[PDB]
């Protein structure tokens, strides 16, 4: 079935019902800084090409929601990197995309409120903002890295490929 | 007798014809008849190749869906499978036809009407196919001793099917059907090829996408793995594709890439396609077997056999096997804890004879002496009735 | 010919006659239920046989009882072609007999084709229209005997044409 | 559909998909084929040894000693040349094709290899009809027995030639169905005057003719003339004649299925009229 | 509480009762089948009450022959004034479960792909619903080949429709020709004339007319019709030596009670 | 299974069992001769042979009444039909379906005009009362 | 006035006291009691338990019993105990299918017709706490197609496919005594035949007694009405009919009858009793395609109100699954030429 995260740790914090995974980012946030060789990010677009393509899903860790938060971003990244003509450009468009406010758990226009538990005040409130801020940065960046091949200019068409195909049929603009 | 008996295996989508003793089929054409749409225009027909795009004719699949939707298209079908392409005089040969899973008695005397009645011929079978896969399957390496109790899958253009078999019976009540067969794995390796290749043909967009699916792809063991190494190395794993365009006359070509194994794919992951199933084929299997009678149950899982043109992706067997063995195992494991079942053998076969197991069993049984014993005649037709030809000795 | 009509409505007004019917458990066999007019096992439940004749050739024969009606036609057949086609036709219809469930998968001796209606027959259709249905298939049978015998012969002159053109 | 072909399309599509490889350089695929022809006709393409750069194609006919003494031998021989053989056990005439030295126009050759069987017939057609036109008269009728119980008869006259067939019909309605189409084919000159003219007799042999009489025997006489058996009609005249009797039955047999599409049709109006009958 | 255990279901109930307040199928282990009968006054076998002996105590009756047909085996039990006769008593191996068996295959030949293990409870049934005994097989077998009017429609748990005509006597016929489905012997009528004709020759006339029924294999329309004529027939033919104008001096009565399939309950549940 | 071949039933006792000359030539002959159709028609339709167990009687009967029928001009089997009371329109209508059973000259051509008339009055209860009797022509 | 109760049969049906319900076999193994609210009809009751069709259904007025007998060869007399209907079973020992079944007028026994050739007369026996029964064998021949009481609750008409109408004395001393002479004949002994009629051609579908008992009538399928005046030495008059086989008849005066079969529409008969002849009243119910009410034979009749002396009302019900009620009064509105009597 679908790929699910393995980093979910006996010790991993949560935000609402989502989990507070580390990133190795120079972005602003509450993301626990991160040691080890990969994170929920690197994961994340590991298993983008893969994941996309499934219509459903089972939440098995509060990792899952992480993961699933990203997997929904790339999409919204890469229906923008598509018209992007260098990947200066792509980078430039990836900063602005990443801070659009974006809905969040619990609000109209989050394609899941039914899954992820919604902020229960407004510190909560907050540094989830925060962290899903920090986490679409990060991600938008290491993503320019992947979808323009050496000769800029040119977003790759194996990537621009799957912008018409939506994670469990869900969507973050929708 | 000295002239070999007619072996005609009509598919959803293809039918194999030829004579019975050879190895594979004389002709396999597709199972269309173009007509148009008093005096003999009821021979103004054709059917194959020559009947696919005919301008002045409308194309027909009177069998695209599993069962005969219209025996008078049928029944001239066979005028021409016959008189044109056997080239038989029908009334020297016994004739072994094929049926669908669960084929009514009532459908069997409308096929013995036409064969007797129209034709004349002199013996007729109307084998299970099934049974007939694993004959085939005897020939496997993987085989070498030969029984007719075993879980079939078949999977061909439109239809795909697993069936239980137990000392060649058909379990009928424990029977399944799979909604993911060859054109849904087309029509999605079309899509695939829509949303990023360019310059295709339109009117060559499912031409392109089979003929990819036929000489490009494979069942690969796992997704993430397989797009990393085409985004690794894609150098060793995209592969070109020059089609030919017919109203331009001029060349195209396209990149194939993850389609490759995205289009199998959907036979372990239906949801890829289908909004309506989602059942990995791996599971259909175990859920049929596991709703058998639990004496035949192991033999079932030990002689997992595959038929049609649909199974022919490289490792389908392999990938079939390792994920049914996993949810095996993960139950039993499951049912120790829980609480000692002995290990399940499970035994996926392949075989050359596959592409055409059907038609290549069907051949061998009536190129055997025994044959001629099983088949009902004319004689017991005329005078017991067409209700003979409901039991397949 | 002011010789059809008048047969068919003789026909008719039999079948009226004859069609009048009841649900009967058998008197002979603990709890069950029989076609008197077939098993024949109680003589008072049987009505007499009666036939309405056009001709030396075509005739019906209408068997009654309480619960079953047997109805046998003889069919006009002029010649031998004439008499394959009938012959084939019934064979067909008669192989079809549980979708045609008012006929009988054998004609009574003599006859091409027999009808056997019962009381789930009347049951379960309006008496009438099967009464009409009876009077309609023998006029229809007759007119589709003579378009296969025209089928025939105009393709076989085409085949001919077709052939002897050639040379 | 109404003609039959001549040729047959698994001794042509065989060849034709071998010629193809062993043209592009390909390694050459076993091949073991067996099949037959309408007449009792066997047919069997191998490699001869086990040798795939070999395809051999033979056919198998219990009357060929009777084509063999009306000029066979030599028409195959003026026919395929180098490409025939001595005959593989089983059979009367082989074909041998060495796929290491084939000719420029391979599908040439692919279309004569499918006329085999009609090639085996066609020299008992040019022996009569040279006769009649070199005006060689009282000359023995050939006999040629093309199944175990039909004939057919070829005379050479003065001013035509004459076919006679003496075929069986096994199913006793086919017969009924057969005098129809033979009365078209008696009347045949009333469409095509300058056509062949054609004389039908059931139950009894014609006059030229122990000839098999008998109520599922029927006799089909041809009566070719010079326009029909001339060195440039010749071909087309023998491959229609050589298939008349198969295309009579052919013609039966399509007959009775439209037959059948006619009876459902009705059958199924009468379903419809029934289940109106039905209060709901 | 009156438990009546069969060798394919269980009859349970209470005294006085009707008709049993619970019918299960029997599947140490009996230490098991209790449990639950007894978890939210008895009958044994032939060959602590007898079930041929209660079968007649429920129709008022002392003396009279059994016939006691049911899943797995069918018996033959003589009774006189009181107790059974464990001497004359005979059993016939052909029942409930036989039948259904036979059905199977007779479906199987008509082209229905049945399996003897998978579908045993679907066509048992359809034993139930549509299965008869006939009597007269030449004509039954006439209905059969010229007629449609025994042909019934059965949906299938998935769904499909079936067909079931002619094997609707078929089956059921097993118990008069053992032959049909291997078996040695006589059929279950002759096996009834040997058991009251190897008996005395005084109260022989009585144990003929109180022939009684019981067993759910007994409930077949027609049967005790059927039994009468192959009665007669044997009467005739081995004992009036073939005189016609004899037979009506031949007194046969077959008491076949509407509420004969649980009758061994329902006597115990009277006579408790 | 020898003793299975013989139908006790035969001898049963429930076997159902039914309730247990013909006109004149001359008067007929004499009606038909002195153009006195109605009357002829009435003459013959006397004394029907519902009582013997001789076919032949029964035969000669059916031909008496058969050979009046014929005679008769299509116009004229109206009014005599008309003249018969119940029980004679009953009987004739039994005796019309004798006729059917033996089409001899196209004697059915006029036996289906008789029909018609006997039909419309003695009406279709006429026909009934032809299945129904035990004892008939 | 119709009412469609279903498409398929109502097999047979039986009213309460005040009409204010019907009993009817859906042409199966149930019978569904029907109750009038308003304009409607509501389904209030189903009674199941016959493992066959049932035949015939009578309910008994007074006691508000229900007796029920089917082709299962069994007789249930139900009895409403609380808000649900409660079977006893009768044993009948019939080894046939019952084919009808009446109340007597006296309500303490019922009789049985069926395919056995016999008719059983049950009675409650206060003894053994149940049902148990007598049977009339001779000369029966073959089934009962059907039965009706004599006002006296002894004299008992019966209709049977050996082609006769028949009386017999039904006197059953267990619950009553002997009964007074009557016309008929003063020697009442159980099974006593009085009556027997003159024909051997055509089922007898229906027999029916006059109020005062004096006369019966039947229907045969040989398409005729019969009546036998006992006050006229048993003379019996009958009549041809030039239709379909009629299947019910009833009395609803002293001389007129009421009768529906196959023709699917109810017609009149008047009796003289000068003359000692009957006459065709006429079609009553005034007009695929049918010009008739039913759309299928009507098999059954009774009198809804004012008994058989005067009835102003009655119902019929047919193969076409439909009830129809029938106003006495109006039809002789809409049919200023009709007559009665
Ligand atoms: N090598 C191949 N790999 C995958 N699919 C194939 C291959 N060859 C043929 N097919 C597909 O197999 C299907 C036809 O198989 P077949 O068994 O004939 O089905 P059917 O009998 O229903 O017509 C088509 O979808 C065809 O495209
Ligand atoms: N209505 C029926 N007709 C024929 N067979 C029946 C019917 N009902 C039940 N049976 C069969 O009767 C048998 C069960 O009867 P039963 O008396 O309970 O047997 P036992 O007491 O030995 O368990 C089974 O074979 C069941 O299928
Ligand atoms: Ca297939
Ligand atoms: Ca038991």
């Amino acid at each position: 079935p679908a790929y699910h995260s393995s980093l979910m740790d006996p010790d991993t914090k949560l935000i609402g019902n989502m989990a507070l995974l580390p990133i190795r980012s120079q972005f602003k946030g509450p993301a626990p800084r991160e040691t080890k060789d990969t994170d929920i990010v690197d994961e994340a677009i590991y298993y983008f090409k893969a994941n996309v393509f499934f219509k459903n899903y089972e939440i098995k860790n509060e990792a899952d929601r992480t993961l699933i938060y990203i997997t929904l971003y790339i999409s919204e990244c890469l229906k923008k990197l598509q018209k992007c003509n260098s990947k200066s450009q792509g980078e430039k468009e990836m900063y602005t995309l990443g801070i659009t406010n974006f809905p969040i758990p619990g609000e109209p226009g989050f394609p899941l409120n039914a899954i992820y538990a919604k902020p229960a005040n407004k510190q909560e409130d907050e540094v989830m903002r925060a962290y899903l801020q920090q986490l679409r940065q990060e991600t938008g960046l290491r993503l320019c890295e992947k979808v323009f091949d050496p000769q800029n200019d040119k977003p790759s068409k194996w990537w621009t490929c799957f912008v018409k195909r939506q994670f469990m049929n869900k969507s973050l603009s929708g | 007798g000295r002239l070999p008996a007619c072996v005609v295996d009509c598919g959803t989508g293809y039918t194999k014809l030829g004579y019975a003793g050879n190895t594979e089929p004389q002709f396999i054409i597709p199972s269309c008849i173009a007509i148009k749409e008093k005096g003999v225009d009821d021979l103004d027909f054709f059917i194959g190749d020559e009947a696919i795009e005919k301008p002045t004719y409308a194309t027909k699949w009177p069998i695209r869906h599993g069962i005969v939707e219209d025996w008078d298209l049928m029944e001239r079908f066979m005028e021409q499978v016959i008189f044109k392409y056997l080239r038989a005089e029908p009334e020297d040969h016994y004739f072994l036809l094929t049926e669908p899973p669960l084929n009514t008695p009532e459908n069997r005397e409308y096929t013995a009407e036409i064969m007797f009645e129209s034709f004349n011929v002199p013996g007729l079978y109307i084998a299970v196919q099934a049974v007939l896969a694993l004959a085939a399957s005897w020939t496997s390496r993987q085989v070498g001793e030969r029984t007719l109790t075993g879980t079939v899958i078949d999977s061909g253009d439109g239809v795909t099917h697993v069936i239980p078999v137990a000392e060649g019976y058909v379990i009928g009540s424990c029977i399944k059907h799979i909604p993911i067969a060859g054109r849904d794995i087309t029509y999605f390796i079309q899509q695939l090829l829509r949303d990023r290749e360019v310059g295709i043909p339109p009117e060559q967009s499912l031409e392109t996408a089979k003929a990819v699916k036929e000489r490009y792809s494979y069942v690969c063991p796992d997704l993430v793995k397989e797009f990393n190494k085409y985004d690794t190395d894609g150098s060793k794993w995209i592969k070109q594709y020059t089609g030919i365009n017919a109203i331009s006359k001029k060349e195209f070509s396209i990149d194939v890439g993850y389609e490759r194994f995205l289009g199998p794919e959907i036979f372990f992951h239906p949801e890829f396609a289908n909004p309506d199933f989602t059942q990995p084929i791996s599971e259909v299997v175990d859920e049929v077997i596991q709703n058998c009678p639990i004496d035949v149950r192991r033999p079932l899982y030990k002689n997992i056999v595959l038929s049609g043109g649909s199974t022919m992706f490289r490792d389908f067997g392999r990938r079939l096997q390792r994920d049914l063995k996993r949810t095996v195992d993960a139950r039993l494991k499951l049912s120790e804890e829980l609480s000692k079942p002995k290990p399940i053998d499970v035994q996926v076969i392949t075989h050359h004879m596959q592409r055409y197991a059907v038609w290549f069993g069907g051949s061998m049984l009536a190129s055997t002496p025994e044959f001629y014993q099983v088949c009902h005649t004319k004689k017991d037709y005329e005078e017991i009735g067409p209700s003979i030809c409901r039991h397949n000795p | 010919t002011a010789t059809l009509r008048p047969y068919l409505s003789a026909v008719r007004a039999t079948l009226q006659a004859a069609l009048c019917l009841e649900n009967f458990s058998s008197q002979v066999v603990e709890r069950h239920n029989k076609p008197e007019v077939e098993v024949r096992s109680s003589k008072e439940l049987l009505l007499q046989p009666v036939t309405i004749s056009r001709n030396e050739k075509e005739k019906v024969l209408i068997e009654g009882s309480i619960n079953s009606v047997r109805v046998s036609i003889a069919v006009k057949q002029a010649d031998e072609i004439e008499k394959i086609l009938c012959h084939k036709f019934m064979r067909f219809m008669m192989m079809r007999a549980e979708n045609f469930f008012i006929l009988r998968r054998k004609p009574v001796e003599g006859y091409d084709i027999s009808f056997l209606i019962t009381n789930f027959h009347t049951e379960q259709m309006y008496k009438h229209k099967l009464v009409d249905f009876v009077i309609h298939f023998m006029e229809e049978i007759d007119k589709e005997i003579s378009e296969m015998k025209l089928s025939v012969n105009a393709r076989a002159r085409i085949v001919a044409e077709e052939f002897l053109k050639n040379f | 559909m109404i003609l039959l072909e001549v040729n047959n399309r698994i001794i042509e599509e065989t060849l034709a998909l071998k010629f193809e490889n062993a043209a592009a350089g390909n390694k050459p695929e076993a091949v073991e084929v067996t099949f037959a022809d309408f007449d009792g006709v066997l047919y069997h393409i191998s490699n001869p040894n086990g040798d795939k750069t070999k395809v051999m194609v033979s056919i198998s006919l219990k009357f060929y000693k009777e084509l063999q003494a009306h000029g066979a031998d030599e028409l195959l021989k003026r026919v395929y040349g180098s490409y025939l053989v001595n005959p593989e056990s089983g059979y009367n005439v082989s074909l041998l094709y060495d796929l290491e030295n084939l000719p420029a126009s391979k599908d040439s050759i692919v279309h004569q290899a499918g006329m085999l069987k009609r090639n085996c017939f066609a020299s008992v057609f040019e022996k009569y009809f040279q006769f009649q036109e070199e005006g060689k008269e009282g000359e023995n009728r050939a006999v040629i027995h093309y199944r175990d119980d039909e004939t057919m008869y070829v005379e050479s006259k003065k001013d035509r030639v004459t076919v006679v067939f003496s075929t069986v019909f096994k199913d006793d309605d086919d017969v009924v169905i057969g005098k129809v189409f033979m009365q078209e084919f008696k009347e045949g000159r009333r469409a095509s005057h300058t056509a062949p003219q054609v004389l039908f007799s059931h139950r009894e042999p014609p006059l030229e003719l122990d000839a098999a009489v008998g109520d599922n025997i029927g006799y089909i006489t041809f009566v070719l003339f010079p326009r029909h058996t001339n060195a440039s009609a010749r071909d087309n005249t023998i491959n229609l004649i050589h298939t008349f009797r198969d295309y009579l039955h052919y013609h039966i047999k399509c007959s009775k299925a439209y037959i059948h599409t006619r009876m459902r049709a009705k059958t199924s109006d009468f379903l419809k009229v029934l289940n109106r009958a039905r209060p709901d | 509480v009156v438990c009546d255990n069969g060798t394919g279901f269980v009859k349970c109930g209470y005294a006085g009762s009707n008709f049993p307040e619970h019918i299960f199928p029997a599947l140490d282990d009996m230490k098991h089948l209790w449990d639950y009968t007894f978890g939210p006054l008895l009958t044994e076998p032939p060959m602590v009450a007898i079930q041929a002996v209660l079968t007649l105590y429920a129709q008022g009756l002392l003396t009279g022959v059994v016939v006691d047909s049911g899943d797995g085996v069918t018996h033959i039990c003589p009774v006189y004034e009181g107790f059974s006769l464990p001497h004359l008593t005979r059993r016939l191996d052909i029942a409930g479960r036989d039948i259904t068996r036979y059905l199977i295959k007779l479906l199987l030949l008509r082209g229905y792909a049945f399996n003897h293990s998978a579908d045993f409870e679907t066509v048992r049934m359809i034993k139930e619903k549509l299965c008869y005994v006939g009597y007269n097989i030449e004509q039954e077998q006439k209905l059969a080949l010229e007629t449609t009017v025994l042909v019934e429609s059965y949906t299938l748990p998935d769904g499909r429709i079936i067909k079931v005509g002619g094997e609707r006597f078929e089956a059921p016929e097993a118990l008069f020709q053992p032959h049909l489905i291997n078996v040695e012997g006589v059929g279950v009528a002759e096996l009834l004339f040997n058991t009251i004709q190897a008996a005395d020759i005084d109260t022989r006339s009585e144990f003929y007319k109180h022939i009684v029924l019981s067993g759910g294999s007994t409930m077949y329309p027609g049967l005790p019709s059927r039994l009468e004529r192959e009665l007669k027939q044997l009467y005739l033919e081995r004992v009036l030596k073939g005189d016609v104008e004899k037979l009506s001096k031949f007194k046969i009565r077959i008491e076949d009670p509407p509420r004969r399939k649980h009758m061994v309950f329902l006597g115990g549940a009277v006579l408790a | 299974a020898r003793f299975r071949k013989v139908d006790v039933d035969e001898y049963d006792e429930n076997k159902f069992v039914d309730e247990d000359a013909g006109p004149d030539e001359g008067e007929v002959d004499s009606c038909l001769r002195q153009g006195n159709m109605t009357a002829a028609l009435q003459a013959a339709l006397k004394n029907p042979p519902i009582n013997t167990k001789s076919q032949a009687v029964k035969d000669r009967a059916g031909s008496i009444v058969l050979k009046v029928l014929i005679s008769f001009k299509a116009n004229d089997i109206e009014k005599a039909v008309q003249s018969l009371d119940k029980n004679g329109v009953d009987l004739l209508m039994k005796y019309i379906y004798k006729g059917f059973e033996s089409p001899s000259d196209n004697s059915s051509a006029v036996l289906l005009q008789w029909h018609e008339k006997a039909l419309a009055a003695g009406g279709v209860g006429s026909i009934v009362r032809v299945l129904t009797a035990r004892k008939t022509v | 006035a119709y009412h469609s109760f279903l498409v398929e049969p109502i097999s047979c049906h039986a009213w309460n006291k005040d009409r204010t319900q019907i009993a009817i076999c859906p042409n199966n193994h149930e019978v569904h009691i029907y109750e009038k609210s308003g304009n409607k009809w509501v389904q209030v009751h189903e009674l199941k338990e016959h493992n066959g069709q049932v035949t015939g259904v009578d309910w008994a007025p007074d006691s508000n019993r229900i007796v029920t007998c089917g082709t299962d060869r069994n007789a249930y007399v139900w009895t409403l105990k609380g808000r649900t209907w409660k079977p006893t079973l009768v044993i009948l020992r019939i080894n046939r299918a019952a084919r009808c079944v009446r109340w007597a007028p006296n309500e303490k026994k019922f009789a049985v017709g069926s395919g056995s050739r016999v008719i059983s007369i049950c009675y409650f026996e206060q003894e053994n706490d149940w049902w148990v029964c007598k049977h009339i064998k001779k000369p029966i021949r073959s089934t009962v197609l059907s039965l009706d009481w004599h006002p006296n609750s002894v004299l008992l008409a019966a209709g049977s496919c050996d082609f006769k109408c028949r009386i017999f004395s039904a006197y059953i001393k267990e619950v009553e005594e002997r009964p007074a002479p009557t016309p008929w004949g003063s020697k009442m002994p159980f099974g006593e035949l009085m009556f027997e009629s003159s024909s051997s051609c055509g089922w007898v579908h229906g027999v029916c007694f006059s109020a005062n008992g004096s006369r019966v009538a039947w229907v045969s399928h040989d398409s005729t009405v019969c009546l036998a005046d006992a006050d006229k030495k048993m003379a019996v008059a009958t009549l041809a009919s030039e239709t379909l086989p009629l299947l019910a008849v009833t009395f609803i005066t002293e001389s007129s009858l009421v009768a529906a079969g196959h023709d699917c529409f109810p017609v009149l008969f008047t009796y003289d009793s000068a003359a000692g002849k009957l006459s065709f009243g006429g079609r009553l119910d005034v007009p695929a395609g049918l010009d008739s009410l039913h759309k299928n034979s009507v098999s059954q009749i009774s009198v809804l109100s004012g008994g058989k002396a005067k009835c102003s009302q009655f119902c019929t019900t047919g193969m076409d699954g439909g009830m129809s009620i029938w106003d006495v009064r109006s039809l002789e509105s809409a049919l200023k030429d009709l007559k009665i009597v």
